[PDB]
């Protein structure tokens, strides 16, 4: 995409990831750990999904013979006949092909922005406490439990608690 | 001390799609939105349907004798086979496909009686091309000879008039015999001429006679005509020969669809799109089978897959 | 102890619009795409316009009653109503689609004398259902009778060259009696035939006498021919009955227009789409109006309505 | 939108702004404020008014008739006649329903994306003296009147001037 | 005290595009996608080109004194030229678009005698209208006069069975004189008819003497009548005047194209669409030069240029 | 240009890069210098490299003719002929007019993403050691020389080695 998150300075996926799109991974003294992200999945599917219903949308319209296979018709009028089917393949089969390739184009772009976002918000919550690494990685300068680690997956993460000491391990 | 991370999910193989500045792209899932299979059967059901055998469309308005239990039908979708045949004696219509086209969408036909009678002539012409339990002729039609061997034939004239509120459709014929000595034998000797008339139609016609290849046996023909009848008008025929006498009016009833195939009747199914090979039942807008498809069918391509996209770009671990 | 920041406007009610991946979003402003609604007039300012009234336009080549201030006419709109008709005496025209998509365009037409002259014969046919104060025949055509009852009819031959520098239209007719006592009474006894030769046109004409169902009280009929003249050339017309004499010759000019309405004029106006109901009038691309508009039209679609996005999403307060 | 601004970290919009697209909001000691932005809103209509002009283009063709409607014609040829039009509906009809769906689809993103240039732009201009709180705006660590607020407002910022008190007042 | 930063690169002259929301955006660079250059020849390197001159298209079959050369010829590319010309004797053929329709596909032609034997009458009817080396006929049809000036002509008829595997063509001729009495001095007098039977067909024919406008110093015309054979049927032939019999069958061979030009032919090129004024060579997807190409050709527009953008927006250092 | 780099906070371009579509350009005690970035000038040459191709694909259909300019028609089907002639013309144009201006619309916005990526890139490479003045030019806090500056360009940065001092330095 043209947001450079997929493929860009996150190295490769996860393939232990099996409830989700997208996820947490952390690690602190107690041990490691894994989770997963809700909101970001279901707005991803949600569009994904009205994509595929307006495909398959049906339009009514009836059509019958002209022509008949036992017996020939007339060359003259056979030719304007065959020549008019020819003329209208041709525009279907370049809609086609111009309606996939711009769906394509898009569903790529979606994800990468949603992973965009996520990553961010997340950066957003940890103001003047946690440092970056240039991977998609944060590093924290206070301790931070499992308590910790899962008030700040749900947002509802206080940074005035821990204000002091981070400043304090950062300066020095 | 502690540390935080994100990341995404990836499978171990993808599928490659193309987008709108690169071919073959890999992602984790895709789906395909064209259609390649059928069901090799006419699906139909909760619809009458009549299976004409060796009567061809056009007979039931004659009434060859393969044609005997078509006379009056009535069905929603009306299939011909590739056998079928619409003529006993040697000859051909004039303006098939309009009238083909027409009888297609009909939905069935019902016959009225006309009232003609005659007096002096004999209108009881067979022949052995068309055996029923021996000679005979189509079963809606009269063929008026002569008296006797080379002898006269009075000029007569004859009229019909509409009374129902629909149009109505009627259909004569015209002989050309052999030789001519066969014309004398016949219908006597010297000119012959019909004409036929109405409001908007004033036609002659004139046979004539020669020899030709032999089918069936026979070296004669007979040219069927027809017209369409406004719902207050009036028809006339002047003949002094050569004429084939018309016996019932046709009036057509409700609609229809009609399909040309060669697979058997399916009657526990569902479709609305058949071709020649069978139906196609699918929800995906582009199919690759067949470009004469006739009901309500999807859009024809030339392309024979086109994969879209369901996932995100995959990226597999090193 | 001071902070400033932003936002954006809202509105209390949105509209809903589609997107690719969803139906129904909402926001401030929307506008429409497809167009609705019609003037029940035909407006039409700025241009000469022609309103048949109970002519028909094939009628002004001919010259029934009903047409005799058509014969020469200049416009730039060609108007037609249901009610009009082309024939006093029964009769039609072969091959005429054509000739009236030919006549819709011509702007006008232009009559010129042909100059024929005839010796031992009665050129003044004239019939009771063409009255204009007593019995007449058509105002452009001569009805070529014999000297006397049950007389004869010399074989006669006439010639026309054209010398203009465009081409010219050329119209015939042959008579078909009610009877062949008539064809006696009226041409004498014995066979008729007509020919017709040009360059590229060599055609040979014989009537067919009957009877037929009574229109207008006559039995009889006409039926009329035409022809197209390269500037140089030269027309023959061999008879000996049965003919209908042209007596002038036609030439178009300029260009124009026609279409078919019921409705009413108005001079003071301005369009260029028409159909049987009215104008359309918009600068919307798409149009749900009628499907046979002529002029320069927006596009037919079947949707009834298209609302194009505006403004901005709308997230209203609590 | 994409961008995840609009419906994004800003959780609704003001009723009371009616003289703009975007806008700031002020409160310090002396009181409150309310202003709107130009160069925003400008963007957004030019080509909102852009697009407008460029469907409105009229393409000149004549056409005329082809069939009769007082006398009918010969039916093989109304029948070809009324499937070409049947065939050319169908195309017409999904032309433009595509074209309405992608401009629409356009519009928002455009709107988003200019939003987000605009809180960028506000945001780059306050180093080290401002810090942001998440809900989407952000909080000042001197005194600032309403001369220091209109200044914000035109590009007119010097950060050299109260950088001193600033840094003391977010050290300690 | 240091500094590093980031930039992109610019030039002095931009060219300007179109956008979704702008008209007139300034870029880098830019290129075009529509064709308006061709050739002024008619390129066609590895195939075989007949090049007819004076001989029209439909001439082959029926052999006129400028088509001596391309009786039996073999083709992948036919060109026609406006000069060319199919008739000797004043005359024209019947349906003949579709035959041209037939012929432009066909790739060549090959004849086959047919074996006509004539008893009594003459076959070297001769006009002054086709010169050889003095007054001489078509060089694949035949002349059926009488023994001597106004003298009988018996009854005769004749058939021939197709035996090959492919459909073959035949062609006859009906001819009408300049006067009654012209009939009468080389057919005899009293009435004339033909009659063409098969499976298939059956048709009846009679002349129609009369006086036309001269051409080529002749007054009579010849009107050329075809049909197609399956490949197992049999053709009879009952007359007694006016009849040009056919002496040769034709069969087609392989597949060609056709078209209609003006210039001149190169021998060394390579191109595969064609056009009245020469080829089109190119990979552009839209042409503006003509809308009746023939072969594989881009599509047509009417817009005279389309930018494609090649790089980035255009902003230079001021 | 819904990224606001190219013709945004960077105010025009240079005429003097002749050796690729992005750079750098560094000045220190020693003197000036100027290099150039090679994975984002493929990366948008590529993908214009791919529409070009895509755009030249040639599809195989042949026609023939169906009317003659030497010799002309009957009437009522040549009316039908030209009828739908001029039905198929105005869906090409349209169609042509189209795929140009979507193309022509997305390729601006992928230069504009490429030139925001790598300096997102660059700013994330420096943490903590430099800082932001808003027109896209960076401010060291310590002493770089051409090593330091060729080592910055190639992903060769080690924030550590000069963390002290340049923390001193913007403290003081
Ligand atoms: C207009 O197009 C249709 C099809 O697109 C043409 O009909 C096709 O004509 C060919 C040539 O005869 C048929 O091929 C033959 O098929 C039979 C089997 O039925 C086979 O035994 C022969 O050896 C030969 O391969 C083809 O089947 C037929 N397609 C059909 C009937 O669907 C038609 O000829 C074209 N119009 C004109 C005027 O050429
Ligand atoms: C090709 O399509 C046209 C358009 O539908 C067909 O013409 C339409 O034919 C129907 C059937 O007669 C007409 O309906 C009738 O209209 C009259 C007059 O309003 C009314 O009195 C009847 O009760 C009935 O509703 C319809 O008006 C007519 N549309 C027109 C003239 O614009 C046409 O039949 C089709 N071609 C073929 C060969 O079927
Ligand atoms: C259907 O459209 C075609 C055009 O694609 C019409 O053919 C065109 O007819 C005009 C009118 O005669 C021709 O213009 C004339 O050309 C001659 C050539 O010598 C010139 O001398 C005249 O001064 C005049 O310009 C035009 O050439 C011709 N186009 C061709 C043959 O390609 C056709 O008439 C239309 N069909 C119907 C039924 O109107
Ligand atoms: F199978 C097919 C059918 C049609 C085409 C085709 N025809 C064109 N004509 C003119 C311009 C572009 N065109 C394309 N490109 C396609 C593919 C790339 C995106 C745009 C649409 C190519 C392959
Ligand atoms: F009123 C109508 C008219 C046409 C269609 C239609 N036909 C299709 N055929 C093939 C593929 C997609 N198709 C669509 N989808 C529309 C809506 C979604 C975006 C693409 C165009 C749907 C509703
Ligand atoms: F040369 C031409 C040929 C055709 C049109 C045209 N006709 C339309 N009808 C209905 C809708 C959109 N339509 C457009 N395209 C517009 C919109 C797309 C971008 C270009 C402008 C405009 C100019
Ligand atoms: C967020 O997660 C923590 C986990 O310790 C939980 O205590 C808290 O209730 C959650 N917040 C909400 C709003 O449920
Ligand atoms: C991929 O999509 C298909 C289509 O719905 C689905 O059946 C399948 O489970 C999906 N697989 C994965 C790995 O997401
Ligand atoms: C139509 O038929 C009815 C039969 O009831 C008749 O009364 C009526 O006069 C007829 N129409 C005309 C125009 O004669
Ligand atoms: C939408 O625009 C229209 C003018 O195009 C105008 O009424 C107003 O600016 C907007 N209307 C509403 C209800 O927001
Ligand atoms: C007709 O042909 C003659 C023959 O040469 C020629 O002189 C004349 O200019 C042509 N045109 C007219 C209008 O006579
Ligand atoms: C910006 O606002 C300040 C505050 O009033 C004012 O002094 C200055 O002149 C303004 N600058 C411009 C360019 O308007
Ligand atoms: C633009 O592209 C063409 C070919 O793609 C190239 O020859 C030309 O040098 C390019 N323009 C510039 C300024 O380099
Ligand atoms: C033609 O029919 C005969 C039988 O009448 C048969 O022997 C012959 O094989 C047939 N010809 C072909 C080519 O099938
Ligand atoms: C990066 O540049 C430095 C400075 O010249 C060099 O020493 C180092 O080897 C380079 N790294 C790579 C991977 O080329």
């Amino acid at each position: 995409g043209l947001f450079g998150a997929i493929a860009g300075f996150i190295e490769n996926g996860w393939e232990g990831l099996i409830d989700g799109w997208y996820g947490f991974r952390h690690q602190n003294a107690q041990g490691e750990g894994t989770a997963a992200d809700y909101k970001s999945t279901q707005s991803a599917i949600d569009c994904i999904t009205g994509k595929l219903n307006r495909l398959i949308e049906k339009t009514n319209q009836q059509f019958e013979l002209i022509d008949n296979e036992f017996t020939e018709v007339e060359k003259q009028i056979g030719n304007v006949i065959n020549w008019t089917r020819d003329s209208i393949t041709e525009v279907w089969s370049y809609n086609a092909e111009l309606l996939v390739a711009m769906e394509n184009q898009h569903t790529i772009d979606l994800a990468d922005s949603e992973m965009d976002k996520l990553y961010e918000r997340v950066k957003r919550q940890l103001r003047e406490n946690a440092e970056e690494d240039g991977t998609g990685c944060f590093e924290i300068f206070h301790k931070c439990d499992d308590d910790c680690m899962a008030s700040i997956r749900n947002n509802t993460y206080d940074h005035s608690k821990y204000r002091e000491e981070a400043m304090q391990n950062r300066i020095q | 001390a502690d540390k935080i991370c994100l990341g995404h999910h990836a499978v171990s193989n993808g599928t490659k799609v193309n987008t709108l500045c690169e071919r073959g792209v890999e992602v984790v899932n895709a789906t395909e939105t064209v259609e390649r299979t059928n069901i090799p059967r006419i699906c139909s059901k909760g619809k009458r349907t009549v299976d004409l055998g060796q009567c061809g469309l056009l007979g039931t308005i004659t009434g060859p004798p393969q044609c005997d239990q078509f006379l009056e039908f009535s069905a929603d979708l009306i299939i011909e086979r590739r056998e079928g045949s619409d003529v006993c004696y040697p000859g051909k219509f004039v303006n098939e496909e309009a009238l083909r086209q027409i009888l297609r969408e009909s939905g069935g036909i019902d016959k009225e009686a006309m009232g003609f009678t005659y007096s002096g002539i004999r209108t009881n012409g067979a022949t052995s091309s068309c055996r029923r339990s021996g000679s005979s002729f189509y079963a809606e039609m009269k063929w008026l000879l002569s008296n006797t061997d080379n002898a006269a034939f009075p000029q007569m004239t004859k009229s019909y008039k509409n009374t129902r509120k629909n149009p109505a459709l009627i259909v004569w014929g015209i002989h050309h015999s052999g030789s001519t000595a066969e014309q004398t034998k016949l219908y006597g000797s010297g000119n012959k001429l019909v004409t036929v008339g109405s409001s908007n139609y004033q036609q002659s016609f004139v046979p004539s006679p020669g020899a030709r290849t032999q089918v069936n046996g026979q070296s004669g023909r007979i040219d069927f005509h027809w017209l369409m009848l406004n719902p207050n008008d009036t028809v006339t025929f002047s003949f002094n020969g050569a004429f084939i006498a018309p016996d019932r009016a046709s009036f057509l009833r409700g609609k229809s669809m009609g399909i040309q195939s060669g697979v058997q009747v399916d009657a526990d199914c569902e479709g609305d799109c058949y071709y020649s090979g069978g139906t196609i039942i699918s929800n995906l807008p582009f199919q690759n089978i067949d470009s004469r498809a006739v009901g309500k069918c999807p859009r024809y391509v030339k392309q024979r897959s086109l994969l879209l996209a369901t996932g995100m770009k995959n990226v597999p671990e090193i």
